[PDB]
DNA sequence: AAAAAAAAAAAAAAAAAAA
DNA sequence: TTTTTTT
């Protein structure tokens, strides 16, 4: 939709939308084994699991479900690797060490952390804070080889083998309008 | 140590790149064997480079100068020393000349960019980085010699010895301070005499210089800043000009963090070691073509009462005013006789009339379109500090005569607005300028006679608040006769109420306040701009651009643009000297006869020296339309005008 | 000459500006028809001064070279003009197409600007039109689906809603609303977006 | 090149100097007096719009009516401003249409030396204006102010939607 | 001794990376936003400080002058850390931070400081006079001797906490058999910073019975100079010390002075020539500039105690917009604003008009006619006292330029005192030729 | 250890003068 | 007698 030029990129909005909409594990606080009851069959996602669930085991589920029932007292979510200390610390060390490679990180990058500070306050073995910092600290970190790496900006084509999903967001119209003008600017040249 | 070399090589092969500064180096030489003994102009040692073509030659140099001038320019000094050296061939020398050692400095011309300040944004950061900063002269001191290498002999040994001596404010770089003391013992206790005419000694000069004011800030106050030159240029131009200085900026002096301090928020100075000076004038010269149009507009029939029309086209009327205006701005010759003494010159104009009939703007509009002019205000002047002032040099001690203002505009022109509110004391001062033209000062042991052939353009109020039309026109002014009878016209200007012309003048005016400036829109307010891109600046006949001044279609009479009036008249004031003949003698003794003895009411009374007036106004028209020789037609429109001036139509 | 366009096209711009500040289509002002009728007439002159130089050439007595340059001079003055003008029109009728989107076709003439007097009469028929055609075209193959609806993804059923302005009571599927003044409601999120874009209701 | 583009159709009028390369009776009529003809090289100030078309017909040596001279925009001074110190120059100053008129003169005449350092010049204003972008408030200097002001109006939009880009990021984070 | 200094530093560092509000670290964002725009600059709000701890704000209530170089050296630590990348192991062109304080203390008049305030922050606010030129001082100089010379750098902090402070040249060499002290500075390769120096005046309203204002004076330097011109309302934040006059009179005399460390302005520096208000503002401004009736909602607020009168209200509000200031190709200026005058009976109120107009303008001063003279509003000519030269101060009208200026009692003035206003009124521009000095000086009110 | 002061500009009070 | 201007 055009809702002034709308529709050339994404709003945040549609950016946490497209991120919620992804699997995650969940640990169960009520059962809902059929009897050997309604059917959750659904459209988009595998009843199965949602049908064959029992308490106190691990399952996957799309996000939003998971909020939803968090929203209730029938979920318990299970944070992911990133969220510890002891891994946040070996990234940062990785960016440290090395100056010119943005480390592997998914697109899902601080989206998930966003939305599971916000919820899931409650179940992490780790203080919030702590990893509030250090997350803060990498976004610093991959800010500033951000700004380095764009000095140069070929008219050809470019390379950012390992930027996440909102860093691009941000940055794409800036670059895409200066590329175009160069561009442009080239081909009336010749 | 081996950066100096690496640095001196290098500008060698840029040197060797360009040929034009290797020309105006061999150019110099042969000019100043020439002047050596053939039967006395001499062309000191500098040379002008074009930082652009070092720019786009090597970027790194380029940016060690503008940044660290200190360890970069003596290299390029240096090296340029070392190529004139070389290119240098003299076999049989003098002895004395021989030993000076004319490291021949430089001087810049091109784009700065950020580095083109002002008096009031000069600060900290800009620091020990050349700069290129603009203002107006304040004032000036002495020329003062200054010692930099002695020259001894001793009679047994006969062996020279010399010892060389340097400042802080010498040499851009640091070193450790030699004293002045004499050194007349050798190492085995000879006796040395010290050698005048051997040794080295370079003028001396500080100036300051300030800020324009009309760019200044919101109810501050003008900023100045110190400039030291010295060598060549050591005496160019005056206070009161509009100067543009290249320089470096520097911090000199311990200033306090010794054990002199007496406070605790002492500072530090700040100081500019000037390199080059530039004449801003806000471009002077002629080009072929541009006389070539000189010539075809002077060659036209109506030539006069164009260029008069084209003074301050926004003012309605007044064309005898604007006619006035352009032959006072090109007045006629002075006379000199070995018996006759001399004879005053150009030609002087007053204004009375009733409020609100645009005087003032007129005489801002002869404030910017003359040469050389300076603003005065009757109420905002003293007589004495008017002409000159007795102040004390700070370096030397000694009380030195300051310049006044009207002496600033010698050959120019001062303008005063105020006229009859001036304090009576000033009046008399200004008598004696009209006298003679010669000031003197006589007070605390100076006695000197200072020159000043200034004209004088002003306007006054009568009397009462509005011109009374039945009365004596002596009534009606404040000003004794005595001075008056020296001003050559007077105009009486009085706003009658006819609708027809007030309807012309309202449609004028208004057409007047519906302007826009080029390349703006009319939402938003003017804003202030940058200066020109350029610190240094500087197919024919075929084109026309301004020549024939006509911007905009409103009349079917010509009109020409304010810069080629000024061209013409810097030209006609400069190539033509007339001479009047008897025909213009007949016409001009006729019509002052009949003037003496028409026997009616008039302004003002006349007398003999009415006809100076009609012998130099008709040798300002001859020379407004280029002749060497006066006709009678210029005896015609002089006497013409007279008429007007003082009769009425 | 048109330079007398370029009046018009550079207003034209800051209507766009007031679009852009804004990031809303609101108040659109006043038509501009008078300076447009200017053109016209001047334009109608231009074209009786061809056809009479083309007649005057055509007659034998008019060079070539003059009739063509002039010819080219008047054909360009007509080109630069129609590009102003359409240039104005394209960006009117666009934010009217962008005004007219948003608000379910309805022309919400209830409770945007209130007379709608700042727009033309072919303006306003195209307004029309372009409402037909909203409404036709949900009634087609997409009736189960409102294109009219928001925009914001869905991301949570249970909200706040606060009343804004009084009303009487309002049924809904399964119970019923009644819409006292002041007062807050602790409803599913996908009821109240249909008054919430009607003003109705505020602190989403 | 746009028909229904703004920028494009306001940058059309600006007018570039020429001269009457061919001289042809009746003319000057919409300028002067319509009786006198103009005579052969004569300098004039004819907008973009009709001065690109008049110099390329020809019409008949098919030389073109007009010769369009260089303008002043396009100097060497201009160029030596543009090539020591483009990050603070005023280019405001010059021309608010800049950027397109330099792409139809380009365009006009193709000349390798404009394009390289254009592109130079615009790609070091980028750097800055994505530090201005950056920022965001939470006790204002000039410096911003001063630099914002110089910009050519085709950079504004980008400014403004990189700003509004950030400010939204920053706001959806912080809640 | 050192130990106490890396701890201070690291607690302060500590509150700087530590300390957050919801979900923002509001520090560091400010730092980042700064270093992109290069202001150095970093602003601390007291009540944070003691929130975050208390014994910290003790140690910075107790001894600032020594307390706060370590704070604005942790400030340019964290920036290195948080700006620069190590790239495991350039130019490093980061001086010293500069740090600004906000409080919201009980404020203290001018006369109310004593001798119990030495060396304590205080909150005092006050009216500004008269202002210095700018002046330079040493951070990092480069000394060089002269018989075994050797190079060497000193740091200097600009904090004074004795009178002196200063090592003027350190005593013998660095290791033969040199003098006293046999070194010189070398000005190439040195640092340097602005300083300079306010004057202020007692509030009107507060001055004691029977009394004269009292003066004081003020230090500032690098971003906190340049930022307040005379006549402006201020409020100041600072550290009251002394320093000795050997060069003066009494014995033990030391004069005290204001290190100033914060500044806040009513009119926030805005007209001293560009617009700088945020979105919010102007979207608010524009909002009230679109309401159909508001020329009756500013007339109706002009003197709301004064009944009755309305084409002088409209007058005044029509005077305070101003015109259209014009040039012209020629040159010819045309003014752009308008003059009113009051010629009324007595006790219909005309100057409780005045003093309610000098309060609403942003550049306002108001003068008796009586009390005035032709010199003392234009321009007038001083001599300093110790090196003599004359110079040009500038007075009231002058002091009123870009503003507008309140003359009551217009026909008391003498009739000398009357017509030096004439072209200053009809042209805005005043000549002075006094002394030698001649100068245009322009004055538009 | 000492440059220090004649020359200007501006603010009054007293007396005498003109209306 | 009063206000003005000069010392
Ligand atoms: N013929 C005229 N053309 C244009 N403007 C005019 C003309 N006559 C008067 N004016 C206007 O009258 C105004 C009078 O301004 P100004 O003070 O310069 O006049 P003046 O006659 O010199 O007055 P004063 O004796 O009071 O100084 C100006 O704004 C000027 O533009
Ligand atoms: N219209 C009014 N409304 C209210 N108060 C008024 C009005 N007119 C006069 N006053 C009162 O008059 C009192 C004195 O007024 P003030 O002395 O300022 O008048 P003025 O016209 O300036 O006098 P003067 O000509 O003697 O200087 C004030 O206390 C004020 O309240
Ligand atoms: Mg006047
Ligand atoms: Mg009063
Ligand atoms: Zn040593």
């Amino acid at each position: 939709s055009l809702p002034a030029h709308l529709q050339q990129t994404f709003s945040p909005e549609e950016i946490q939308f497209i991120v919620e909409n992804e699997p995650i594990k969940i640990f169960p606080r009520i059962t809902t084994r059929q009897k050997i009851h309604t059917r959750w069959q659904l459209i988009t996602t595998d009843d199965k699991a949602l049908n064959n669930m029992v308490a106190m085991r691990s399952t996957e589920v799309v996000l939003w479900i998971a909020l939803l029932l968090k929203q209730q007292s029938k979920c318990s979510i299970v944070a992911p690797q990133w969220l510890t200390t002891k891994e946040l610390d070996r990234k940062i060390q990785y960016e440290k060490t090395h100056p010119d490679r943005f480390s592997e990180l998914p697109w899902n990058w601080l989206v998930l952390a966003r939305i599971l500070f916000n919820k899931a306050k409650d179940d992490f073995h780790d203080p919030i804070h702590e990893l509030r910092g250090k997350i803060q600290d990498l976004r610093e970190i991959r800010q500033i080889k951000v700004l380095k790496g764009l000095k140069y900006l070929n008219e050809s084509h470019l390379q950012l083998d390992n930027l996440s999903l909102l860093e691009i967001n941000e940055l794409r119209p800036f670059i895409t309008e200066i590329m175009d003008k160069l561009r442009e600017i080239h081909t009336a040249s010749l | 140590d081996a950066v100096f070399g690496d640095r001196v090589r290098r500008f060698q092969e840029f040197l060797d790149t360009f040929t034009s500064y290797r020309d105006s180096v061999r150019s110099i030489q042969v000019y100043n064997s020439n002047n050596a003994a053939n039967y006395l102009n001499i062309l000191p040692h500098r040379i002008i480079i074009s930082l652009d073509d070092l720019r786009e030659f090597d970027r790194s140099f380029w940016s060690g100068i503008l940044v660290e001038p200190a360890y970069f320019i003596p290299p390029a000094e240096k090296a340029l020393t070392d190529l004139a050296d070389s290119m240098d061939d003299v076999p049989h020398p003098n002895a004395s000349a021989v030993s000076s050692r004319h490291p021949w400095k430089l001087s810049f011309k091109g784009s700065f960019g950020a580095h083109a300040l002002s008096p009031r944004t000069l600060t900290a950061q800009h620091l020990n980085k050349l700069v290129s900063v603009e203002g107006i002269v304040t004032k000036t001191s002495l020329v003062r010699p200054k010692l930099i290498r002695s020259v001894h002999y001793a009679a047994k040994t006969g062996r020279f010895h010399y010892r060389d001596y340097t400042d802080a404010t010498t040499t851009l770089t640091t070193r450790i301070p030699t004293p002045a003391i004499y050194p007349t013992e050798d190492t085995e206790g000879n006796k040395l005499t010290t050698e005048y005419g051997y040794s080295t000694f370079i003028d001396h000069q500080r100036i300051t210089v300030q800020e324009m004011p009309e760019m200044a800030p919101a109810g501050q106050l003008p900023r100045s800043i110190d400039v030291i030159l010295d060598d060549d240029l050591v005496d160019k131009t005056k206070p009161g000009d509009r100067v543009n200085v290249v320089g470096v900026f520097k911090s000199l002096g311990a200033g306090g963090m010794n054990q002199s301090n007496s406070n605790t928020l002492i500072g530090f100075k700040t100081l500019i070691l000037g390199n080059t000076v530039y004449p801003l004038h806000a471009r002077q010269m002629l080009t072929d073509f541009d006389i070539r149009n000189i010539n075809k507009l002077s060659k036209k029939k109506d030539i006069f009462d164009i260029l008069s029309q084209s003074l301050a086209p926004s003012i309605y009327g007044h064309d005898h005013i604007k006619k006035a205006i352009l032959l006072m701005l090109m007045g006629g010759v002075e006379k000199n006789l070995e018996n006759g003494s001399h004879l005053r010159g150009d030609i002087n104009i007053l204004m009375v009339g009733d409020p609100s009939t645009a005087k003032s703007q007129l005489l801002r509009f002869v404030l910017n379109t003359a040469s050389l002019a300076i603003a005065t205000t009757g109420r905002g002047s003293s007589g004495v500090g008017l002409t000159a002032a007795v102040t004390t040099d700070r370096e030397t001690g000694e009380r030195r005569l300051e310049a006044g203002a009207m002496v600033l505009a010698d050959r120019g022109v001062v303008c005063i607005d105020e006229f009859d509110k001036m304090t009576d004391v000033d009046r008399v001062a200004i008598h004696e300028v009209m006298e003679q033209q010669t000031v003197t000062i006589a007070k605390a042991g100076i006695h000197t006679t200072l020159n000043a052939r200034c004209s004088v353009i002003a306007a006054a109020n009568p009397v009462f608040g509005q011109y009374d039309v039945n009365r004596d026109p002596h009534q009606n002014i404040a000003l004794p006769d005595s001075l008056l009878s020296r001003f050559d016209l007077l105009f009486v200007v009085t706003d009658d109420i006819n609708e027809i012309r007030d309807r012309s003048i309202s449609e004028h005016v208004l057409r007047t306040h519906r302007y826009l400036p080029p390349g703006y829109l009319e939402g938003e307010p003017v804003r202030e701009r940058l200066n020109l891109s350029l610190a240094v600046g500087e197919q024919a006949g075929a084109k026309l651009a301004k020549n024939k001044g006509n911007y905009n279609g409103t009349e079917i009479p010509k009109l020409v643009t304010i810069p080629f009036l000024r061209k013409y008249v810097q030209y006609a004031k400069e190539r033509v000297i007339p001479q009047l003949t008897q025909e213009a003698i007949n016409v001009i003794v006729k019509n002052y006869t009949d003037l003496r003895n028409d026997d009616n009411t008039k302004k003002s009374p006349i007398t003999a020296r009415t006809l100076e007036t009609l012998i130099r106004l008709a040798t300002a028209h001859a020379k407004v339309r280029l002749s060497k020789t006066v006709n009678k037609v210029d005896a015609k429109v002089a006497a013409n005008l007279l008429r007007f001036a003082l009769l009425g139509e | 000459y048109g330079d007398l366009g370029n009046k018009l096209v550079l207003e034209a711009k800051r209507t766009k500006q007031l679009y852009a500040r804004s990031n809303q289509d609101v108040n659109l002002p006043m038509y501009h028809e008078d300076i447009i009728r200017n053109i016209l007439k001047e334009v109608s002159n231009l074209r009786k001064n061809t056809e009479y130089l083309k007649e005057q050439q055509q007659l034998g007595m008019l060079d070539d070279k003059v009739a063509k340059c002039q010819y080219f001079v008047t054909l360009l003055c007509m080109e630069r003009n129609k590009r102003c003008l359409l240039a104005y029109q394209r960006l009117r009728t666009d934010i009217l197409d962008s005004m007219a989107w948003n608000n379910n076709g309805l022309d919400l003439m209830s409770s945007s600007q209130q007379d709608t007097n700042n727009l033309s009469h072919q303006e306003q028929e195209y307004l029309k039109e372009y409402c037909d055609l909203i409404t036709d075209l949900k009634s087609g193959d997409l009736v189960d689906i409102d294109l009219s609806g928001s925009l914001v993804p869905p991301s949570d059923v249970f909200i706040d809603v606060r009343v804004l302005k009084d009303a009487g009571e309002i049924q809904t599927e399964y119970g019923v609303f009644n819409l006292i003044k002041d007062s807050q409601f602790f409803v599913r999120q996908s009821d109240v977006e249909r008054l919430i874009q009607q003003g109705y209701l505020q602190k989403i | 090149m746009g028909y229904y583009d703004i920028d494009d159709v306001l940058a059309d009028g600006t007018e570039f100097p020429c001269k009457f390369q061919y001289d042809i009776p009746g003319l000057g009529y919409l300028e002067n007096n319509p009786g006198r003809p103009i005579t052969k090289n004569t300098k004039l100030s004819l907008p973009l719009w009709l001065a690109r078309i008049l110099a390329i017909v020809g019409g008949d040596e098919p030389v073109p009516f007009v010769e369009l001279l260089p303008p002043d925009m396009f100097s060497t001074k201009v160029m030596n401003a543009i090539k020591t110190d483009p990050v603070a120059l005023d280019l405001h100053s010059i021309n608010s249409h800049f950027f397109s008129l330099a792409i139809k003169w380009i365009m006009l005449f193709s000349e390798k030396e404009l394009a390289n350092v254009v592109s130079e010049l615009l790609l070091q204003r980028a750097q800055e204006l994505n530090h201005h972008a950056s920022s965001l408030s939470i006790n204002t200097n000039i410096a911003t102010s001063t630099f914002l002001l110089k910009l050519e109006e085709m950079e504004k939009e980008i400014y403004k939607k990189s700003h509004e880009s950030y400010k939204d990021t920053k706001r959806w984070m912080f809640k | 001794n050192d130990d106490d200094n890396t701890e201070i530093i690291k607690s302060f560092k500590n509150f700087i990376l530590e300390f957050r509000l919801d979900s923002q670290f509001i520090y560091r964002d400010q730092l980042r936003n700064n270093i992109l725009v290069k202001n150095y600059s970093l602003t601390v709000n007291m009540e944070h400080l003691i929130g975050y701890n208390e014994d910290i704000y003790k140690k910075l209530s107790d001894e600032p002058s020594d307390i706060i170089p370590l704070f604005e050296t942790a400030i340019t630590q964290v920036a290195k850390r948080i700006s620069i990348l190590s790239r495991a192991q350039l130019l490093n062109s980061l001086p010293t931070f500069q740090l600004i304080l906000n409080s919201n203390a009980n404020q203290i008049p001018l006369r109310d400081l004593d001798s119990e305030h030495v060396s304590k922050i205080v909150r005092l606010s006050g009216i500004i006079i008269s202002t210095s030129v700018l002046s330079s001082r040493a951070t990092y100089l480069s000394i060089m001797c002269r018989n075994c010379r050797h190079t060497t750098s000193i740091t200097i902090n600009n904090f004074n906490s004795i009178t002196g402070n200063t090592v003027s040249l350190p005593r013998s060499c660095l290791s033969k058999n040199c003098g006293p002290d046999p070194y010189i500075i070398i000005h190439e390769s040195s640092k340097f910073i602005d300083q300079q120096f306010l004057k202020l005046q007692e509030i009107p309203e507060l001055v004691p019975v029977g009394e004269m204002p009292r003066n004081l004076t003020m230090t500032c330097d690098r971003y906190l100079t340049n930022k307040v011109i005379p006549g402006t309302r201020v409020t100041i934040v600072g550290i009251y010390s002394i320093y000795n006059s050997k060069n003066g009179s009494g014995v033990a005399i030391r004069t005290p002075y204001i290190k100033i460390l914060g500044i806040q302005s009513d009119v926030e520096t805005s007209s001293i020539s560009v617009t700088m208000f945020t979105e919010e503002e102007e979207e608010e401004f524009l909002q009230l500039s679109r309401n159909p009736k508001l020329y009756e909602i500013l007339t109706n607020s002009i003197a709301p105690s004064i009944f009755g009168n309305e084409d002088i209200k409209k007058a005044i509000v029509c005077l305070l917009m101003g015109g259209s200031k014009k040039i012209l190709p020629d040159g010819m200026r045309l003014r752009g604003d308008i003059n009113v005058l009051l010629l009324g009976d007595p006790g219909t109120a005309k100057s409780q008009l005045l003093k309610f107009v000098e309060k609403v303008s942003p550049i306002a001063v108001y003068t008796s006619g009586k009390g005035s003279s032709a010199a003392g509003l234009t321009a007038s000519v001083q001599r300093d006292p110790m090196t003599r030269e004359f110079y040009l101060e500038g007075g009231a009208m002058v002091l009123a330029d870009g503003g507008v200026v309140c003359i009551d009692e217009f026909d008391k003035m003498r009739d000398e005192d009357r017509v030096a206003i004439h072209e200053a009124m009809e042209q805005q521009t005043i000549s002075i030729a006094k002394a030698g000095i001649t100068t245009v000086l322009n004055s538009r009110t």
